[PDB]
């Protein structure tokens, strides 16, 4: 996209705060490639980071909550009562390593040329649509259901129902980004965010370090 | 389309409802194969768990309030008074064995393209009719009675009274299903049927595992029981 | 250039050659034969290999005995790692004999796959046309010759399918292998590798 | 495939092959299928009446199976692998090489091969010494190739009854416990 | 797309407003008028059934506090304990009374309430009948007739309808109905917060 139809987007996004980039990424050539494209990257990230922090403010309020699933052994192992953060930690590593793959594969699955190409759609960063996932229409061995809507609902929604669908996406997107990381600050920060003072449970442990043991240095096997 | 058939079918089953598919399974490319396959797949497999589970759910009747045939035979090691978790728990190994089997060689005969082609049908998932048990007329050596209508008491029955029978045996099918697993639920989770409760006693000892606990291996054969 | 109708391209990357440090396009196209023959070698060598470790990490032993006085589980009780040393000395200087045969041959075939042959078509018939040499005619590639029920859109579906197996195999063996010298390297891999 | 004998009454008229190994298998991978089968059909046929004459109260055959050792026919247990633990390792040995002599001839021999044409499963050297089926007509001759190949699967799978009887006791009802 | 005269627009809701009561108008100030015909309609069959609702709770709510109950036994034929309406009665106030309930009871309640609530919301039975979802442009409040001959009608006949089993309204007047709308709104309003005083008390 170019960066008028960034301004066209921010503007239906919020009117009045409207195209707010005072970095200016949407100008720097990432990787040398042209605006429409760094756009493209930017955007995609936007969204996927949006996605997974609303996915993360849900999981973090479930697993705050010890609402665990009733019929596996790995949660019955983790100890009741942790910090959310700490619900990670104490898992096995191969089930780390195995939610990390299977996201890898996920993203493999989409930024594929040959998947997006047979769909209709392109690359975030060759003109397609920003945000989208492909079906495996294309997979090695048959699946049941998609990514997005493994059901069926949306697969009759007008495009503007899903133009604004892609700005609450968006937007919504831009508040999770925030209130999952105000979870996380006032864990490892106690009193950092000032409304949540006895509210999340504290935490000493380094959120942005995935596995217990160190994988570039002495990781475990099972 | 197999949709728009299906879809009339739901509506005949219940036209307040209607078409009522959340998932979109008809939708869904199962194994690749096209909306009609997929389509005769799930119709097959509904009217196949309906049947099943009206026959389930009047052998639980029957079992659990005791109702046995007389002499040599697998209902001799079953205690008396045992619970209908208790009866296919209580027969022998082989019996259960031979059980599975046989319903086995059904479903191998349902599915066959020889019989289905020898009664001038096709698979499910190829055109042809979902829930058609075909005749024994190609079973190498003749069998004297077919598995559906075997005195062919529907010889000469309207196709419009057929259409409206397969449209009951799906309902039917459908709740005999919902009841079976009823009493199935009330027997691990108490208090999760409302009614059955006191009625379904608690069964300890998994369902879906058919050979467990094996059974008595008792050899019930008298006269030739060489084996033994 | 050569490089644009060989097989191996796939949908994973878009469906176009994978070869970031561009020396496919650097180097002729007789290395390039030799690229493809020594892929398509590596590949199955470790198509081979890969379950061969699985096989051992599992334990599952042909019944009998190798030599006179050791059994085949008595090799494989030490895991696949330990293995090569516990066979006889015999049994891998056969092995290592055979294969030096069908090395010598498949290279003494006179349309070789540089100076004017296909790449990766070992002859499906070594030691034969040998002068002083009499081996029976077993096919070594397929001699039960399921390749003639294909027609070539299916051998090259095949071949596709080779390519991208062979590379899979080359990434899994060097997995076990170095799951076993490093204990933590590889996750998904037990205690026997 | 659909060419090849072995489709008798007993599974419809038509080829049983669930997995659909002939749909890979060509025409020479068809013969090769027929060949092992024959083979395998030949071998268990003889295994199962030996087997059957040997632990049936069959008569044992007369005098010592190797006098230097002492080794006796009577001796040999009337039991599977009891007899042939206890039979000499240069008998066995004697049994091995002659019929691995005979197989390479019968690879050797035949000159279209039965991979290279040729008819699987056709020994000229052991088949009908004294002739027996030599003036039977073709239609016979098929009748009775299709009689061999059903006799012989039946074989097939009694000889590993019996031999998963002894591995696995009980495996195999109207079977004694032991062997 | 609306097809029908249902209220969509803040001027319909306050020619509504004036209708229902002149002096007080739309008195709107979360300004929920400024929204879709969807939602509008939505608001509207909300404000309607908490009338229904609270209506029918503050005249039990009267009827418990008097005290005239049952003379029946609410359990004990198919071989379980009995318990009397007078016993429900003696347990308390009317949250007493119903905590009192036993809960299969309240269960089989709660079940024939939501049945009532899907026979309402299912678009098909209105529109076999002369209505559609009040969202989607119907009337807020119509309960769909549960006794009919139709399709779009249960497999064993029902005797009576929820709404005028007799014809009470027989033929009221084309506006009456209009009126006597206008006159339940009201008094739906006045008995929530009615019902709520007596809860608080
Ligand atoms: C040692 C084995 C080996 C060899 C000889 C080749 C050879 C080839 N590959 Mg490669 N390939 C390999 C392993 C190998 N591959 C593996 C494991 C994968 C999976 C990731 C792939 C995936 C792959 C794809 C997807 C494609 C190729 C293609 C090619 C061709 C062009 C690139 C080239 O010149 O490579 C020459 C190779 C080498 C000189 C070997 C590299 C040696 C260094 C020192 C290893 C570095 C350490 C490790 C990371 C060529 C026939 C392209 C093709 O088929 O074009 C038609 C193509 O599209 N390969
Ligand atoms: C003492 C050991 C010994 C002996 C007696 C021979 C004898 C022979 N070699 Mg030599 N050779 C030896 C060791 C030996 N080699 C070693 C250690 C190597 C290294 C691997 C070679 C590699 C070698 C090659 C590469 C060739 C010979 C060939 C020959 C034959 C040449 C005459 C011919 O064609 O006759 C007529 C041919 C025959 C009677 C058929 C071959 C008979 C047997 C199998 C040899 C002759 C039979 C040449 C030949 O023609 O071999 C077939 C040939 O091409 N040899
Ligand atoms: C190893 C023995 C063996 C072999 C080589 C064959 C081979 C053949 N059979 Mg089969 N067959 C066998 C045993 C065998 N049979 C037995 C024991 C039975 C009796 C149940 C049959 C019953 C049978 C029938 C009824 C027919 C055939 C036919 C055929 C042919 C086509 C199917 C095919 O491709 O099979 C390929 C088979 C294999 C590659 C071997 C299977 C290997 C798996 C792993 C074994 C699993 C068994 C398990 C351990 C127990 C082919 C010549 C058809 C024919 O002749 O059509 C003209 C035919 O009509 N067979
Ligand atoms: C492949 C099949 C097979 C195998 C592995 C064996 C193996 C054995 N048989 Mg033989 N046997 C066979 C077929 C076979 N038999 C058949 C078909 C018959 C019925 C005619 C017999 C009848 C028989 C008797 C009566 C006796 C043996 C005995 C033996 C043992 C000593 C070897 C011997 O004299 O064989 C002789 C085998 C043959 C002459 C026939 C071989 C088959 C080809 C096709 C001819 C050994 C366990 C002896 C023993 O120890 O018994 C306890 C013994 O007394 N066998
Ligand atoms: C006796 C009768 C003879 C029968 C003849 C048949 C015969 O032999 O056919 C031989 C044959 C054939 C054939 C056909 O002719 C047939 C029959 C008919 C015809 O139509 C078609 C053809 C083709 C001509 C093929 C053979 C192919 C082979 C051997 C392929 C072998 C392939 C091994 C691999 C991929 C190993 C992979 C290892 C991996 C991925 C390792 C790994 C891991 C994990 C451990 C999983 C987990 C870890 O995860 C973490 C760390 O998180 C990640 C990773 C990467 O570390
Ligand atoms: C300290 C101070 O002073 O202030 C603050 C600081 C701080 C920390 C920020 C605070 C906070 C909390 C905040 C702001 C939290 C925000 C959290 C956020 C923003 C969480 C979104 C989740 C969205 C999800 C999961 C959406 C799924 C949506 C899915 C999967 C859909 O189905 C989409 C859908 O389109 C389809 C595909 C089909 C259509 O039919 C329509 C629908 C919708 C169904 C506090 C505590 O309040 C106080
Ligand atoms: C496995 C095991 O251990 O099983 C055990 C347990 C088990 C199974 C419970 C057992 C049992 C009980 C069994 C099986 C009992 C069976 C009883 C049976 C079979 C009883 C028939 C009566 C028929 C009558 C009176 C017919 C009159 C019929 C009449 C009047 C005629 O003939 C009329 C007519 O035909 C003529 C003459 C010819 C024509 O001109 C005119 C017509 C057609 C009108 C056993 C035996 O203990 C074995
Ligand atoms: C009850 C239960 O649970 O299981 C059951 C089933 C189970 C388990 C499978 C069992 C088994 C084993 C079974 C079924 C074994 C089967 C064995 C089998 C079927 C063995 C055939 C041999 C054929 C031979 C030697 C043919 C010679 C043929 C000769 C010498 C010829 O050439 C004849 C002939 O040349 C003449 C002389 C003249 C010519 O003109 C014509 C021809 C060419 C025709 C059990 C244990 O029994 C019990
Ligand atoms: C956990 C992750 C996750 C969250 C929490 C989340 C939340 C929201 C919200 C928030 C309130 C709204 C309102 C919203 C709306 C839409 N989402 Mg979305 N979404 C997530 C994941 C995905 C994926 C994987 C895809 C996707 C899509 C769409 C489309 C389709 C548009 C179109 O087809 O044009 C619309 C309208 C698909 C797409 O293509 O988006 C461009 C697609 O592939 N979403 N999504
Ligand atoms: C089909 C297979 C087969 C063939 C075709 C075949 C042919 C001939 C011929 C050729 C004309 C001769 C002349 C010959 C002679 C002897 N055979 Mg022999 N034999 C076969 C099989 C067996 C088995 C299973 C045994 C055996 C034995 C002996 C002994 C005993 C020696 C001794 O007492 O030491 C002697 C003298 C036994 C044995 O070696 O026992 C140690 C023993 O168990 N053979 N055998
Ligand atoms: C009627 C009907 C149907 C049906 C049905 C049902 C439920 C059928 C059930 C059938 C069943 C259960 C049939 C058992 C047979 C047992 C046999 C043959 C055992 C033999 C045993 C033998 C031959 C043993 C012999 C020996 O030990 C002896 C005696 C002594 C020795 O001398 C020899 C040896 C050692 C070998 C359809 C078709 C499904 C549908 C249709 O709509 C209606």
């Amino acid at each position: 996209e170019t960066k008028a139809d960034l301004e066209a987007l921010a503007k239906d996004l919020n009117p009045a705060v409207g195209f707010w980039d005072p970095l200016a990424l949407s100008d720097y050539s990432f990787w040398g490639t042209s605006q429409e494209a760094t756009i493209g990257f930017l955007r995609e990230a936007e969204i996927k980071h949006g996605r997974i922090a609303m996915a993360g403010f849900v999981g973090y309020i479930v697993h705050s909550n010890d609402i665990r699933w009733t019929f596996d052994k790995v949660a019955a192992s983790v100890p009741t009562g942790l910090p959310a953060p700490a619900v990670w930690d104490a898992i096995p590593d191969i089930a780390k390593w195995q939610i990390i793959l299977f996201v890898g594969v996920m993203e493999s699955w989409r930024e594929n040329k040959v998947v997006l190409e047979a769909e209709g759609q392109k690359h975030y960063m060759s003109g397609g649509k920003p945000g989208y996932f492909p079906s495996f229409d294309l997979l090695p061995h048959p699946v049941p259901f998609p990514l997005f809507d493994p059901f069926g609902i949306s697969k009759r929604a007008t495009e503007e129902k899903k133009a604004k669908g892609r700005l609450a996406e968006i937007n919504n997107g831009r508040l999770a980004m925030i209130g999952l990381f105000g979870f996380l600050s006032e864990a490892t920060v106690p009193g950092s965010v000032p409304f949540l003072k006895g509210v999340v449970p504290a935490y000493t442990g380094e959120v942005m370090a995935p596995f217990t043991q160190n994988i570039f240095t002495a990781p475990t096997a099972l | 389309s197999a949709k728009a058939d299906l879809e009339a079918f739901a509506k005949e089953c219940n036209p307040v409802v209607g078409y009522w598919d959340p998932l979109g399974l008809a939708d869904l490319p199962l194994w690749g194969q096209d909306q009609d396959a997929v389509i005769g797949w799930l119709r097959h497999s509904e009217i196949k768990h309906g049947r099943i589970a009206m026959a389930g759910f009047v052998g639980y009747i029957a079992h659990a309030n005791g109702f046995r045939f007389g002499g040599i035979g697998p209902q001799n090691v079953v205690p008396e008074g045992a619970s209908a978790p208790e009866v296919w728990d209580s027969i022998p190994f082989l019996a259960k064995l031979q059980i599975i089997g046989a319903i086995g060689v059904l479903e191998h005969i349902s599915e066959d393209k020889n019989f289905l082609a020898a009664d001038g049908m096709k698979h499910y998932m190829r055109g042809g009719k979902p829930g058609y048990f075909p005749t024994f007329s190609a079973n190498v050596h003749p069998m004297p009675l077919n598995l559906f209508d075997p005195f062919k008491w529907s010889k000469n029955a309207s196709p419009e009274k057929k259409a409206k029978g397969l449209v009951t045996e799906t309902n039917n099918g459908r709740l005999a299903m919902l009841g079976l697993f009823g009493f199935l639920s009330e027997s691990k989770i108490p208090g999760s049927v409302p009614a059955l409760s006191g009625i379904i006693p608690s069964y300890d000892g998994d369902y879906m595992q058919p050979f467990l606990p094996t059974g008595p291996d008792t050899s019930l054969w008298t006269i030739g029981n060489l084996w033994a | 250039a050569l490089v644009d109708s060989m097989e191996g391209v796939g949908e994973e990357t878009g469906g176009q050659i994978w070869d970031p440090l561009g020396i496919s396009e650097a180097v002729s196209d007789e290395a390039v034969m030799w690229f493809r023959a020594s892929e398509l070698k590596h590949g199955r060598v470790a198509m081979l290999a890969s379950v061969g470790y699985l096989v051992g990490a599992a334990k599952i032993s042909f019944p009998g005995e190798l030599a006179k006085g050791v059994t085949f589980a008595s090799v494989a009780a030490n895991g696949p790692y330990q293995a090569w040393d516990a066979v006889p000395q015999a049994g891998k200087l056969q092995i290592l004999s055979i294969i030096l045969a069908l090395e010598w041959a498949t290279e003494a075939k006179k349309p070789h796959y540089m100076r004017g042959g296909v790449p990766g078509k070992i002859e499906q018939l070594p030691f034969d046309g040998i002068q002083g040499l009499w081996a029976p005619k077993i096919k070594f590639w397929d001699p039960l010759n399921f390749t003639g029920a294909l027609s070539a859109e299916q051998k090259a579906r095949k071949r596709k399918a080779e390519l991208k197996n062979g590379r899979l195999a080359m990434i899994g063996i060097i997995s076990f292998i170095t799951g076993h010298n490093l204990p933590g390297s590889v996750p998904a891999l037990d205690s026997s590798f | 495939v659909s060419d090849m004998e072995g489709t008798g009454p007993e599974t419809g008229g038509k080829v049983f092959d669930p997995m659909g190994l002939s749909k890979i298998a060509s025409a020479e991978t068809l013969a090769w299928y027929r060949a092992a089968e024959l083979k395998h059909s030949r071998v268990a046929m003889a295994a199962v009446t030996g087997w059957a004459w040997v632990s049936s109260g069959g008569p044992l055959f007369p005098g010592y199976l190797s006098v230097e050792q002492g080794v006796t026919f009577e001796s040999l247990g009337r039991d599977g692998y009891a007899a042939w633990a206890a039979v000499p390792e240069a008998g066995k040995f004697q049994i091995l090489g002659v019929i691995g002599i005979l197989e390479i001839l019968s690879e050797s021999a035949v000159k279209p091969h039965y991979m290279a044409g040729g008819t699987p499963g056709k020994v000229p050297l052991l088949w009908d010494p004294l002739g027996f089926t030599a003036k039977l007509s073709p239609e016979t001759l098929a009748r009775k190739r299709l009689a061999e190949l059903k006799n012989g699967r039946l074989a097939m799978i009694g000889v590993m009854s019996l031999v998963s009887a002894h591995f696995i006791p009980n495996s195999v009802p109207l079977l004694p416990g032991s062997v | 797309p609306w097809s029908s005269s249902e209220i969509k627009d803040k001027a319909g809701l306050e020619a509504l407003a004036k209708k229902l009561n002149p002096t007080v108008g739309l008195w709107d100030p979360l300004g929920i008028a400024e929204t879709s015909p969807e939602t509008i309609g939505w608001f509207r069959h909300a404000e309607i059934k908490h009338g229904r609702v609270a209506m029918a709770a503050f005249v039990g709510y009267c009827v418990q506090s008097n005290g005239i109950h049952f003379p029946w036994n609410i359990q004990g034929w198919q071989g379980t304990p009995v318990v009397s309406f007078a016993d429900i009665a003696a347990a308390g106030g009317p949250a007493d009374q119903w905590d009192a309930l036993s809960t299969p009871a309240k269960l089989q309640i709660l079940g024939v309430i939501g049945f009532l609530e899907m026979w309402s919301e299912t678009s098909v039975v209105l529109k076999a009948d002369g209505q559609e979802h009040y969202v989607r442009g119907g009337k807020p409040g119509y309960f769909p007739k549960l006794s009919r001959s139709d399709e779009m009608a249960f497999p064993h006949p029902v005797p009576l309808n929820l709404w005028d089993p007799f014809g009470f309204t027989s033929k009221m007047t084309p506006e009456r109905k209009e009126k006597a709308l206008l006159a339940e709104v009201n008094n739906g309003r006045l008995a929530m917060i009615g019902i709520f005083g007596m809860i608080s008390a």
